[PDB]
């Protein structure tokens, strides 16, 4: 062995394995003791070349790829890639279909917020939110397997006209039971942090992200709300009738890990309130009342029309898109998702520019890891809620 | 009764020279205590696995035997069959004998713990010295294995684990000193006799309540239950370099240290081989108990049972408090140790000396 | 920097094996053919593989030492191994612990 | 020759040695220490088994982050060619009685990235010898337990007299090249860079 | 445990096809599969759900169509019979061959009689089919399972 | 200076009370039964929406080559020939690889004559990958039912429980699909 | 029964209660039943005494 201890700064090379919950990222940490001076991130072990996939591909052949873009929720990319051609060609959408769309989007946002505080609390302390959070997510897994057929992203469920399938018979009742049971589980998770030992004092002043630096660096998502900027993209642009229920954006004063935790903790309750008001909506009730009013009443008298249908119009498999470019923005669980699509009157599009939400937020990680300890590196890496499939893509 | 005296008389009736006959009598209990120690280790591994399963609402290892009790035996039989791998360095004998230097004295310290008046090995004067000075050797083997590890991160983790281990030796000695002052002796036999004189009212847990908590915190820091030093600055502290054999040796050594600490804490504070009702009243109520062994054998079995339920209770409490209290950093652990266990231990020794010099009636005199 | 590129059969190491380890050296390229028990070999086809490796390392001249060119040389070597297998030469062996046809399945010409 | 890719052609035992071989195989069947390696949602599907719903621990498999105390590796996820020498070194640093379970459609073959792709590796069997394949995108955790069951059925096929197969032959060859020396790659040097604070 | 002797080999040499009942929680047929290699038989692992037709894959040659992506044209690969080519360059000692089917639950009872006649037509290879089993290791004749 | 000592003592007794509350909830967690399932002794019930293997029929097929363009990888091949006696084409061979399959069930939806079917098979484990080109007579077999196997124990998932059950392990009644089927509503109401 | 007729499952133990299906083929006393729910066509097999013919 040749270990010559000298008076030079030690370069720590964190490998791209990360065998706790993280993907592939080569971190080169340069320090001179019990601090952190420099940090170099190296990516490129998960890039699959998605932009070359959409060079010769139609809309019906791009759904599993665009669902395998991000492996946390997936349906946000499907929702924007069924919104881009329907706005390029000008195809309307029914109200009940958009209600089902926003219900499934908020139900995936619930699971996406649930898969952040697992490793973030595991890498800082006791390893017993793990099994209960995984049980609470396996409940959502069984609910989605009963509803559509799968537990996550491998699920098409979306076309240009609307949703090809419908909800089952007991899905609304089990969803009401899940809204009954999910609220004390998040009150317990807030009571775990509202009166605590030094866990509150440990991650209290490690980030310290100011407002103007977050605006200049281009932060979007829960970090922009933790900095104190009300830029929720669902309030700027009404996506699918977002101006009908009550809304409340949780805004924190300072930007730290505890504030970014409690913003998502409150946002769980806000999403529960939104899906409760969506169950309070649904103009026509569940599928049983709709089937009874269809089979009991006349053929086209009052119920069967344009607004309350499965799709509304069966689209062609090989259809032509109009020539032009388009850009839409949707607030996702990580940040803002956008698609810059260019068509030139053909089946296969010309340019498919993808706007990733985590690749723009990863630029704060060289600024965040500066002058901190060794044990705060994994907590800082887990607090931003980044995904290697989103920054490599 | 006396099995050793009867064996000596039988070997004298057979015809021998009284020296080689008495020479070979000791290795049979000297191997019996070792094999029941491995039995207790195979008990404790299955117990820790099934209790960690029952805490997190699941079932432990199954489909290996009746309920998976052969799984520690299967692990110990499989890990000695694996290929011993070596890194690209020198000093292969040092890398081999490092874990041997770790494993020798913790296994050697089995001559101290008792199980009764006669069911023990050595009680000469100073068994607490033979525990402390032999348990304070394993940092040398840890630093030797870290130097023979040939790594930048594993050596730093071994240095951090050695600095964590050597700091909790001084309150571990002061809490022993606070009981040895009151017991006016260093052997465990007089310590357990001063507790087994009376029943509950002569226990050292009610006489020294702060020292028991200090000794328990020092034992949980020494046997690496709450300090996670096995995410340790890249992946692990003193791991990711050995094979299945050296990892199995480290695992059994850690479980031997846990079993020995869980026995020694109860022996020094609560007291194995003890009953809430004194044995003299039961012996006077039953009949004549001075030569009849039919009740004495049952009393020895009851003392072994009391020691075993105390050891099982302390093991279950330690492995229940492992996943109960959250993980704290090693710097905060060293800070809380050096700022709590030493000053309250010193003032506890001072108030112990003051209470012994004030009223020497209920203390050791 | 230890430059290497190996998949299952070829090992192009940019060093030199002294006894059991390697040292970084940009002057010697060591080639290891089929380290795992997957194909049975001989002395003539291995000599043809070594001659093709010498021809491929004589073709690549005046270029920088990067991972891309070394991986391209290893890919041409594995393509030569696959064409030698398809030519009517040595193939798989029924003596390993696992039998996975990674290059091709035995088929019929006519 | 009319046959493409040909296959070359390649006893009393004791009862006590047979029982010792049964014990030696039963120990490996009972312990079965795995390695958790995952870069995508297949790692989340593997971590869903570690939770208290499917109880993957009850067969004897315990989660270890060390690629040295694991006799079984579980590769999972879309594999980039930049991660292929990393996977080769992680497989080679394991001890000799090792097993390979490949979970996923993009792992055992090209998967969805087999039509228009230039970075994804089309098959992990080109990198590591796969013993038990597992199709599915993503597969059921019951299918992963079925692959564990088939691996346990395949481990007991080994012998104690035919143990001379877990090695690698030498076949060394030494040749020279005429390549040019390359400048080194960046190691750090991100924040305190001379072109970062001072604008050119 | 249970010290098993040499009894499956005699039952395999007496009849032509056997069906063993194993517990599906782990693996216990590997001991008999290793005892068969210790007696001098060459084992061949094969999966029973994916086989196509038994006649065209075991007696004659078949044509496999690889999955093309539109890049290549429609090609056909001529696959020989598996057990015939395994019996061609087989023998070190010329004792016998066995065929092991892992998941024999996803099969019909029509091809089982054809397989039991095929293993009796050529006396050089055996047929071993696995059933999901009921709590104990027991062997049964495959012709008796077909007839009943 | 004494107020910092009293604040430290208050923080210490609050940490001791938090440790005691953690011990209390840990002792509370030992009372509930385990909610896990055994394999292969307690297999889950597949729902009507959970997909699986692709089943192909050789009778209700016309070889129209429609579902090949719907597939992004074009995995089902159509080996069709042209016959001069008839006026249409016939299918000779049908092969499909399953190692590159996404299992999204998109070619089954765009089928007017329902030539493809969903089969409840997920137990696919093979030591080699070259047998994955499944034949039509291999895809035309009978699926394995989890009910008819007497060695497994049937247990439903969370969303298949009557009137709301949080455990879903005992199931003493025989009721399922919590709600009402749309047949008795037309009878009563 | 004949392949091509509509049957109905009436077993109170299974999850599929009173579901109309299409018979595909008959072998070994087992009936393949094709269900039509939504936009996907599932095929769940049953027995010969489990189903009842519905005109
Ligand atoms: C969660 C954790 C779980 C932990 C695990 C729990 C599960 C396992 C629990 C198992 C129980 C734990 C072990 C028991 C405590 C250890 C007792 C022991 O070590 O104890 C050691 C004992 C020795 O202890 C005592 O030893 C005495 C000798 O003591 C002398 O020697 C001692 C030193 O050994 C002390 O110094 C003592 O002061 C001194 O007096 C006598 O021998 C006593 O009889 C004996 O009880 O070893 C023996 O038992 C003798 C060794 C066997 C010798 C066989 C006897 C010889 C055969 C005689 C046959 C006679 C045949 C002729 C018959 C005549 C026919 C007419
Ligand atoms: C197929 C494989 C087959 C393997 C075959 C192996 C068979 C042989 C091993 C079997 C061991 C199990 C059988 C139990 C024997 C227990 C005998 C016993 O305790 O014998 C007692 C004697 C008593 O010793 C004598 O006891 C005397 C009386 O003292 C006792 O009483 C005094 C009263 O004040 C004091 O308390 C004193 O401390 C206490 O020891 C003196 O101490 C003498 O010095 C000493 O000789 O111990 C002795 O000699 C020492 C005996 C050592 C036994 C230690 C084993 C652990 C005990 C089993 C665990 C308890 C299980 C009971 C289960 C019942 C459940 C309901
Ligand atoms: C019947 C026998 C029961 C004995 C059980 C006792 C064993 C428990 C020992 C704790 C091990 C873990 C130590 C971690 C402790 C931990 O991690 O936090 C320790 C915590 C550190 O807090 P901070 O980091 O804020 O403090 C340092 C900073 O303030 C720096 O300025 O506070 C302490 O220093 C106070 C310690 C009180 C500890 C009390 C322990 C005893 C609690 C239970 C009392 C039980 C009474 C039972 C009556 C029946
Ligand atoms: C005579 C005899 C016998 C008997 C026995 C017995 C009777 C026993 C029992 C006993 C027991 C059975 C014991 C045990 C115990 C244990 C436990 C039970 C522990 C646990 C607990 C804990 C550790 C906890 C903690 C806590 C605290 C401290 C605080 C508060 C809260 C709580 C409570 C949680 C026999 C048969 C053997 C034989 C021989 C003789
Ligand atoms: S097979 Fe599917 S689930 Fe697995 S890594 Fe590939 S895309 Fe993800
Ligand atoms: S399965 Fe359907 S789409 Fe495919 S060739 Fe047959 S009829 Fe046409
Ligand atoms: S499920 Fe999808 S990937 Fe599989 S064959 Fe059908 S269209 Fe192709």
């Amino acid at each position: 062995p040749k270990i010559e201890t000298r008076t030079e700064p030690m370069v720590i090379n964190m490998g791209p394995h990360h065998p706790s919950m993280h993907g592939v990222l080569r971190l080169m940490v340069t320090l001179d003791g019990e601090d952190v001076i420099d940090c170099e991130p190296v990516i490129g072990y998960l890039h699959r070349g998605m932009e070359k996939i959409a060079e010769n591909r139609t809309n019906i052949m791009f759904i599993p790829y665009v669902s395998r873009w991000d492996y946390a929720a997936g349906m946000f990319n499907e929702a924007v890639t069924v919104n881009a051609p329907e706005k390029l060609a000008g195809i309307p959408v029914p109200k009940r279909a958009s209600y089902i769309r926003v219900i499934m989007l908020e139900l995936n946002r619930i699971a996406n917020h649930l898969l952040w505080l697992g490793p973030f609390l595991a890498d800082v302390g006791a390893q017993t939110p793990f099994f209960y959070i995984f049980r609470e997510r396996e409940y959502i897994y069984d609910l989605f397997e009963a509803a559509t057929g799968m537990r996550f992203i491998n699920n098409n469920y979306f076309r240009i006209g609307g949703v090809a399938a419908d909800l089952t018979y007991g899905w609304v009742t089990k969803c009401r039971d899940f809204c009954d049971y999910f609220l004390p589980k998040v009150d317990e998770y807030e009571r775990l942090i509202t009166n605590n030992p030094i866990f509150v004092r440990r991650l209290q002043g490690v980030g310290k992200i100011s407002r103007e630096e977050a605006i200049n660096w281009g932060l979007s998502g829960p970090m922009l709300r933790a900095s104190g900027v009300k830029w929720d993209l669902r309030k700027v642009d009404h996506y699918e009738c977002y101006d009908d229920f009550d809304w409340d954006v949780p805004v924190a004063t300072e930007g730290d890990c505890l504030a970014r935790y409690i913003v998502r903790i409150q946002e769980m309750r806000e999403s529960v309130k939104i899906i409760r008001q969506a169950l309070d909506g649904l103009p026509g009730g569940p599928y049983e009342n709709l089937e009874a009013k269809r089979m009991l009443e006349g053929a086209k008298s009052e119920w069967n029309g344009f607004d309350y249908q499965y799709i509304g119009k069966k689209l062609s498999p090989t259809f032509k898109i109009p020539k032009g470019e388009h850009y839409v923005r949707v607030e996702s669980g990580k940040g803002e998702l956008g698609i810059y699509l260019i068509g030139d009157d053909n089946v296969f599009p010309w340019r498919w520019k993808i706007r990733p939400p985590d690749f723009n937020n990863l630029q704060v990680l060289p600024q965040l890891l500066k002058g901190m300890k060794v044990a705060d590196i994994v907590a800082i890496l887990g607090s931003i809620d980044v995904i290697m499939g989103s920054v490599d893509r | 009764i006396d099995l050793q005296g009867q064996f000596i008389s039988a070997l004298q009736s057979l015809g021998l020279s009284h020296d080689l006959a008495k020479l070979l009598w000791l290795p049979l209990p000297m191997l019996m205590m070792l094999i029941v120690a491995t039995v207790g280790v195979l008990v404790a591994v299955w117990l820790e696995r099934k209790i960690s399963a029952a805490v997190q609402q699941r079932i432990g290892p199954e489909y290996i035997g009746p309920l998976g009790i052969l799984a520690p035996l299967a692990d110990g039989l499989k890990l000695i069959f694996k290929e011993d791998v070596l890194p690209a360095n020198s000093d292969r004998w040092l890398f081999t004998l490092g874990p041997a230097v770790v494993v020798i004295p913790v296994f050697l310290s089995y001559i101290i713990v008792p199980f009764g008046q006669n069911l023990l090995i050595s009680n000469l004067a100073m068994g607490v010295f033979l525990w402390i000075a032999l348990s304070s050797i394993a940092p040398i083997g840890l630093l030797m294995a870290g130097y023979a590890s040939n790594n930048k991160y594993s050596l730093l983790g071994g240095l951090r684990a050695a600095a964590q281990s050597i700091s909790y030796e001084i309150p571990l000695a002061l809490a022993v000193l606070a009981v040895a002052m009151m017991s006016n002796g260093l052997g465990t036999v007089e310590i357990v006799e001063q507790q087994s004189q009376y029943g509950i009212l002569s226990w050292n847990v009610w006489r020294q309540p702060i020292g028991f908590l200090v000794f328990w915190i020092a034992a949980l820091a020494e046997c690496e239950r709450l300090p996670f030093d096995l995410e340790e600055e890249l992946v692990a502290g003193y791991q990711t370099e050995y094979a299945g054999m050296k990892f199995a040796l480290f695992y059994l050594g850690a479980y031997v240290n846990l079993v020995l600490s869980a026995l020694l804490v109860s022996v020094l504070y609560f007291g194995g081989w003890s009953f809430p009702i004194p044995l003299e009243t039961i012996a006077n109520l039953l009949g004549v108990s001075e030569t009849n062994p039919f009740l004495q054998i049952a009393f020895a079995v009851l003392g072994i049972t009391m020691t075993l339920i105390k050891a099982y209770f302390f093991v279950f409490l330690a492995i229940l408090l492992r996943w109960t209290v959250p993980r704290v950093r090693i710097d905060q652990l060293l800070d809380l140790g050096w700022k709590f266990l030493l000053p309250v231990g010193l003032v506890n020794l001072l108030l112990t000396a003051g209470l012994k010099l004030a009223f020497p009636v209920a203390f050791g005199g | 920097m230890l430059l290497k590129s190996t998949t299952r059969h070829v090992h192009i190491y940019a060093g030199h094996v002294v006894d059991g380890e390697v040292h970084p050296d940009t002057e010697t390229l060591t080639l290891n053919v089929d380290p795992d028990n997957e194909l049975e070999w001989n002395e003539a086809a291995l000599a043809k593989v070594e001659a093709k490796f010498r021809e491929l390392v004589a073709n690549a001249a005046g270029e920088d030492l990067t991972e891309y060119n070394l991986r391209r040389i290893g890919s041409d070597l594995e393509h030569f191994i696959r064409s030698l297998l398809m030519q009517g030469e040595i193939g798989y062996n029924l003596n390993s612990r696992v039998r996975n046809y990674s290059l091709g399945i035995p088929r019929v010409n006519h | 020759p009319a046959i493409l890719n040909p296959i070359a052609r390649p006893l009393a035992e004791n009862i006590i040695l047979t029982s010792l071989n049964d014990v030696y195989d039963w120990a490996r069947l009972s312990s079965l220490w795995p390695l958790m390696y995952g870069t995508a949602c297949c790692f989340i599907e593997f971590a869903a088994m570690i939770g208290s719903r499917f109880d993957f621990d009850r067969f004897g498999l315990v989660p270890r982050n060390s690629p040295r105390q694991a006799d079984l590796i579980i590769t999972s996820g879309t594999i980039t060619m930049k991660m292929a020498p990393a996977l080769v070194r992680l497989y080679e640093q394991m001890p000799s009685p090792k097993y390979v379970i490949a979970m996923g459609a993009c792992t055992i073959t090209g998967g969805m990235f087999s039509s228009d792709s230039y970075s994804a590796v089309r098959g992990v069997d080109k990198l590591i010898p796969v013993d038990v394949y597992l199709p599915g995108c993503p597969p059921r955790p019951e299918a992963i337990m079925d692959a564990i069951v088939k691996l346990r059925k395949k481990i007991a096929n080994e012998h104690i007299n035919e143990r001379g197969n877990l090695a690698q032959t030498h076949r060394l060859f030494t040749a020279k090249h005429k390549m040019k020396p390359v400048p080194p790659i960046l190691t750090g040097q991100y924040l305190n860079a001379p072109s970062r604070q001072a604008p050119p | 445990g249970l010290l098993a002797g040499y009894q499956f080999v005699k039952d395999l040499e007496s009849a032509g096809a056997l069906a063993l009942f194993v517990p599906p929680e782990g693996g216990f047929e590997g001991r008999y599969q290793r005892r068969l290699r210790s007696k001098g038989y060459t084992t061949l692992p094969m999966s029973a759900p994916g086989l196509g037709d038994l006649a065209a894959y075991l007696t004659q040659e078949h044509g496999i169509r690889p999955a093309h992506t539109g890049k290549e044209d429609i090609r056909v690969y001529f696959q020989p019979p598996l057990v015939t080519y395994h019996l061609e360059n087989l023998p070190p000692n010329a004792k016998g061959l066995v065929l092991w089917l892992i998941d024999g639950k996803r099969l019909s009872k029509q091809e089982f009689a054809y397989l039991a006649q095929l293993t009796q037509t050529l006396p050089k290879f055996k047929v071993v089919v696995e059933v999901g089993g009921d709590r104990v290791v027991r062997w049964e004749p495959l012709a008796d399972w077909v007839a009943a | 200076f004494l107020n910092q000592i009293t604040n430290y003592a208050k923080e210490a007794v609050q940490s001791a009370k938090y440790i005691g509350q953690g011990l209390s909830v840990t002792f509370d967690h030992m009372r509930r039964r385990p909610i896990t399932v055994q394999y292969p002794y307690e297999k889950l019930i597949p729902s009507e929406r959970f997909r699986g293997r692709i089943h192909f029929e050789f009778d209700k097929c016309i070889a129209c080559e429609v579902c090949v363009r719907v597939c992004p990888i074009n995995l089902p091949v159509v080996d069709w020939v042209f016959n001069k006696e008839l006026k249409k084409k016939e299918l000779k061979h049908y092969s499909i690889d399953f190692g590159v399959c996404i299992f999204c069930a998109n070619c089954v939806e765009y089928c007017p004559t329902n030539c493809l079917s969903v089969t409840e098979e997920y137990e696919l484990a093979t030591y080699d990958r070259h047998e994955l080109n499944y034949d039509s007579v291999a895809m035309g077999r009978i699926p394995y039912k989890v009910t008819q196997d007497p060695m497994v124990t049937p247990i439903r998932e969370f969303a298949y429980l009557p009137a709301g059950v949080m455990s879903g392990h005992d199931l003493p009644a025989g009721a399922q699909r919590a709600g009402e089927r749309p047949e008795a509503i037309a009878n009563t109401a | 029964i004949l392949p091509g007729m509509t049957v109905k499952v009436t077993n109170p133990n299974d999850t599929y209660y009173q579901f109309q299906g299409i018979v595909q083929r008959i072998t070994d006393g087992k009936v393949a039943v094709l269900f039509e729910g939504g936009n996907w066509d599932k095929l769940v097999t049953f027995q010969a005494s489990e189903l009842e013919p519905v005109v």
